[PDB]
């Protein structure tokens, strides 16, 4: 669909600030909804991550690509693995304050079979 | 390319992190509100490789504005202009990984 | 003559000079750079008067942000202890130092009108130097117009208002930037006026010269960066510029009335003291390098508050170098090891 234009970010502020600096996001006053759900270390629970994942994927047709920290996805790792659709283009973005491992990817799990 | 990107993104994050305190003040609080225009959006590109539809992603780069009125305060305007283009390149590079995953 | 100085401010000089003697030279910095793990860096630091309070405190969760937080905490404690042994004139002077800080603190509070970021969490990251206990921002209407008078009465920053009534009801990026610009302009102007009339002789020249240098570097940054991501009319360029740069009163107009890159190059290159838009690596790094030569010169007298003013920034530069090394160590990108300045 051509509505696959906006980009979703669920990541720590150290990355979200820079991403918005690059000009990827904006403010959507029609719903007063940012293009991202800011993340606070040791202050944000896991149910919020699941709710925002569902909202971005199955409630918002705007998102084309989703960027989520490895540790944030760890809170919804089961949810991420269970959901596998081409529309949102879920992508486990590297996370600041953590040296990202390019082997925790839910997408790469299917790559790990049938080389 | 997965691990290559996993490392270059951290390199860019480090490049901006050393910039964020050159001005010696928070930048995120103003950033998360100032951003109201989008440039690095995407478009659905079509390419029937073998008679099979494939909606690919084209990096719709719009290098005319990213965030308005966030530089020139007098201590940190120049510094943020340095590592910002690093992310401008990194996001374009990251678009293609999702284009391939689809 | 300085004979009258040591009637109420002897231990101020003693403690500031001792802390200055506590500065770590490049000899310790090179050893600290060789360390690779966070534990190695912290244990190397523990062998210095700068340490023994950062290491052996955490649970080996040392991060660059936490390193910066803990490193600056002891400097704040030193400043507050000197406050705890202050004097009349010294106390009436410290408010000036803290003005440049709660300027930005209240700017952040104003910005937090539609987002409602709590005061405590703001203090967890903003400058506590500016904090004053009588700041009930997120307890009454946080609207900038309604809170305008509340802040006006909370702290006596009213005289620093240059027609701040109108155009103070936007809650927008332009408003938040211009308020900081005007606040810095008025604050530095009034501080320069104060020191020029009420301060002992030995500080009279050092304070004015250092203020002029800082005001110049502050004025240039609002002209070079006025053509990087936004534009504005030259009238506001002149307005936000300080009335007197204290190093050049003529080239400020040259900067203001120009709107292109090379309409300002001559304004800065004429003085023949700093290269025009050149010798630029990390611009603020070069600013620190140039300013610290003067700050060291300020540490040569023993009868002026110049010692305290220079040591405030000396410890902040110590923290700056610590962060410059911690960024490359913790993030494991060894490219900032040589990016540190130490002239003490």
């Amino acid at each position: 669909a051509e509505k696959r234009t906006l980009i979703a970010v669920i990541a720590d502020e150290d990355t979200t600030t820079g991403l918005l600096l690059a000009g990827i996001g904006q403010i959507t006053p029609e719903t007063q909804e940012k293009n991202f759900f800011v993340y606070q270390e040791g202050k944000t629970t896991k149910e919020e991550i699941t709710d925002k994942f569902n909202h971005f994927t199955e409630e918002r047709d705007d998102i084309a690509i989703l960027l989520i920290n490895q540790h944030i996805a760890e809170n919804i790792r089961a949810r991420v693995d269970s959901f596998t659709n081409a529309f949102p283009a879920i992508l486990e973005i590297p996370s600041k304050d953590h040296p990202y491992d390019p082997e925790k990817d839910s997408v790469l799990k299917r790559v790990r079979k049938l080389f | 390319a997965k691990q290559k990107m996993g490392r270059v993104m951290q390199t860019a994050a480090f490049s901006l992190a050393e910039v964020s305190y050159a001005t010696g003040e928070n930048i995120g609080y103003q950033v998360q509100e100032s951003v109201s225009t989008a440039r690095f959006k995407v478009r659905a590109r079509q390419e029937n490789v073998s008679g099979v539809y494939l909606s690919q992603f084209e990096s719709y780069i719009d290098p005319e504005i990213n965030d308005f009125r966030l530089t020139g305060l007098g201590r940190g305007g120049q510094q943020v202009q340095r590592a910002k283009e690093i992310y401008s390149r990194a996001v374009e590079t990251l678009v293609e990984l999702a284009s391939l995953q689809t | 003559e300085g004979v009258y100085f040591n009637i109420d401010n002897g231990f101020i000089e003693g403690v500031v000079r001792g802390y200055r003697n506590g500065l770590l030279s490049n000899n310790q910095y090179i050893n600290l750079t060789q360390c690779d793990t966070l534990e190695d860096l912290k244990l190397q630091l523990s062998s210095t008067d700068y340490g023994n309070f950062l290491s052996s405190v955490s649970s080996e969760s040392l991060t660059t942000s936490l390193i910066q937080e803990y490193a600056s905490s002891k400097l704040y404690h030193e400043f507050n202890y000197i406050r705890d042994q202050s004097s009349g004139s010294t106390r009436k002077f410290m408010d000036y130092i803290t003005y440049g800080y709660m300027i930005d603190n209240v700017a952040l509070m104003i910005t937090g009108t539609i987002h409602d970021r709590d005061k405590g969490e703001i203090l967890q990251r903003c400058h506590p130097l500016g904090w004053f206990d009588t700041l009930p921002t997120l307890s009454v209407a946080t609207d900038l117009e309604s809170l305008y008078e509340t802040v006006l009465v909370d702290t006596p920053l009213a005289p620093y208002f240059k027609n701040c009534f109108d155009t103070a009801e936007e809650l927008d990026d332009m408003n938040i930037e211009i308020i900081r610009n005007k606040l810095y302009k008025a604050y530095l102007e009034d501080f320069y006026n104060f020191v020029t009339e009420e301060i002992p002789e030995p500080a009279k020249e050092c304070m004015q010269t250092l203020l002029g240098f800082e005001a110049d570097r502050r004025s240039i940054n609002i002209a070079l960066n006025s053509l990087q991501s936004s534009d504005i009319d030259p009238d506001l360029k002149s307005d936000l510029l300080p009335n007197i740069g204290k190093l050049y009163p003529l080239a400020t107009f040259h900067l203001a009335q120009a709107q292109d890159f090379e309409g300002v190059r001559a304004a800065l290159a004429n003085v023949y003291e700093y290269r025009g838009f050149l010798e630029t690596g990390n611009l603020e790094d070069h600013f620190y390098q140039l300013e610290m030569e003067l700050c060291r010169d300020a540490f040569t007298q023993q009868f002026a508050i110049s010692t305290v003013w220079a040591w405030m920034k000396s410890k902040e530069q110590e923290v700056r170098n610590i962060t410059w090394i911690a960024e490359c160590i913790a993030q494991n990108q060894r490219e900032r090891i040589n990016n540190y300045i130490s002239v003490y």
